[PDB]
């Protein structure tokens, strides 16, 4: 499934 | 198109034989520290740029579940970053060392943000296996510990190296110099450190920590040179010493440091001793009060090596007997050296005492002078994807 972070503009 | 975009990203990330080669050689070893002066102004984007890049790469590796790759990726980054710091010598010791302290801190801030996110946000725990979750939480946590162990390491390595550069210049410019090193060279050494930490957006607490450490060291190594100096400690010498330390005090004052005097007391009280009256017993009592950082065994050693000028009258045997008399009583209480053991490490990482930089979203950016084919392609791909 993975590990998704929101880190970009 | 989104299907083809994500497909290209995977192939680029899965091959951590090319990526590890680009990062280590082109980014970590091929690093170019910008001019460490506030002549030109540096934004954060130009200071922690390798850290911002390593974050994006690592972020995507975590997004496509490439745990096997991201582990070996960073396990080399740590080893390579620390390898560079240890290999630092010469005119690059200060700017390059600070440069990596900023990046490691930037990297450490993200891993803290990641670990704090995976434990607080339920979308992570709800959207993956109980096995997968226990793997990531253990993966990121192990990574965080390794990063704070990296900052702690590269700080000590860098700080122990700074002290080595000082000792070559500190002793001769404080003990010998009289207004082949001068006090100008010493203050230049500190000007370098000051301007670097200001240009690289370093928190002023680290600047305070570094200078404080170095000041106490100069205070120690110079005092240990003086107390062994014979036919040297004169009134004129004591006045010359006070001026040198004064310049150090005035530098700390004008550069946002208020505890500089506290760090140089052994030198200051040595200068005061070589100037104040020492004729009668009455004088020695006042001397013990002024020299509160010194011990009877140190006062005795300092006074007995005092250089009386051609005109000046020597210190009476009545005084010397009185001084040694006090030393007798002091030694009995402890039921023993005259030197000061300099703090040569290990040191507490100053960054570990300041809140981690509250991570916000990163702008997809990479310098044009850099040559990282695969690494740039990744960043460009995520840029298009973000818009989509």
């Amino acid at each position: 499934h993975g590990f998704h972070l929101d880190i970009l503009k | 198109n989104a299907t083809q975009i994500n497909e290209e990203l995977y192939r680029l990330l899965e091959d951590t034989e090319i990526l590890n080669q680009e990062i280590t050689e082109g980014l970590l070893k091929g690093f170019e520290v910008p001019d460490a002066g506030v002549a030109i102004q540096l934004s954060k984007r130009d200071v922690v740029y390798p850290a911002r890049i390593l974050i994006i790469v690592l972020s995507e590796m975590w997004r496509f579940g490439l745990t096997k790759q991201s582990e070996s990726f960073l396990a080399q980054v740590l080893t390579t970053i620390q390898k560079v710091v240890t290999q630092l010598k010469g005119n690059d010791l200060i700017p390059s060392g600070v440069f990596w302290l900023a990046n490691v801190r930037e990297l450490y801030s993200f891993v803290v943000f990641a670990l704090n996110s995976i434990l607080t946000e339920e979308t992570f725990k709800n959207g993956m296996t109980d096995e997968e979750y226990k793997e990531y939480v253990s993966l990121v946590t192990e990574l965080k510990d390794d990063f704070e162990a990296l900052s702690y390491n590269i700080y000590n390595i860098w700080l122990k190296k700074l002290q080595k550069q000082l000792q070559k210049k500190a002793i001769n410019a404080v003990v010998i110099s009289e207004s082949e090193y001068t006090m100008d060279d010493i203050l230049t050494f500190f000007n370098s450190i000051y301007w670097c930490m200001k240009s690289f957006h370093i928190e002023n607490e680290v600047f305070h920590a570094v200078v404080t450490t170095l000041l106490n060291y100069v205070d120690a190594i110079c005092f240990n040179e003086l107390i062994m100096k014979r036919n040297f400690l004169s009134w004129k010498r004591g006045l010359q010493l006070n001026y040198n330390v004064t310049r150090l005090e005035e530098w700390c004052k004008t550069h946002g440091l208020t505890d500089g005097t506290e760090c140089l007391q052994h030198l200051i009280q040595t200068a005061k001793l070589l100037q104040v009256r020492k004729y009668t017993i009455e004088d020695i009592d006042i001397l013990r009060g002024i020299c509160y950082s010194l011990t009877p065994a140190q006062l005795q050693k300092l006074i007995s090596q005092y250089q009386v000028a051609d005109y000046e009258s020597p210190i009476p045997q009545e005084i010397l007997r009185y001084v040694a008399d006090i030393v007798k009583k002091e030694a009995a209480l402890s039921s023993s050296s005259i030197f000061i053991t300099p703090e040569t490490g290990p040191f507490t990482d100053p960054f570990s005492l300041i809140k981690t930089r509250k991570f916000d979203q990163v702008e997809a950016y990479i310098p044009a002078w850099l040559s990282l084919p695969s690494t740039k392609r990744i960043v460009d791909l995520v840029a298009q994807q973000v818009v989509q």
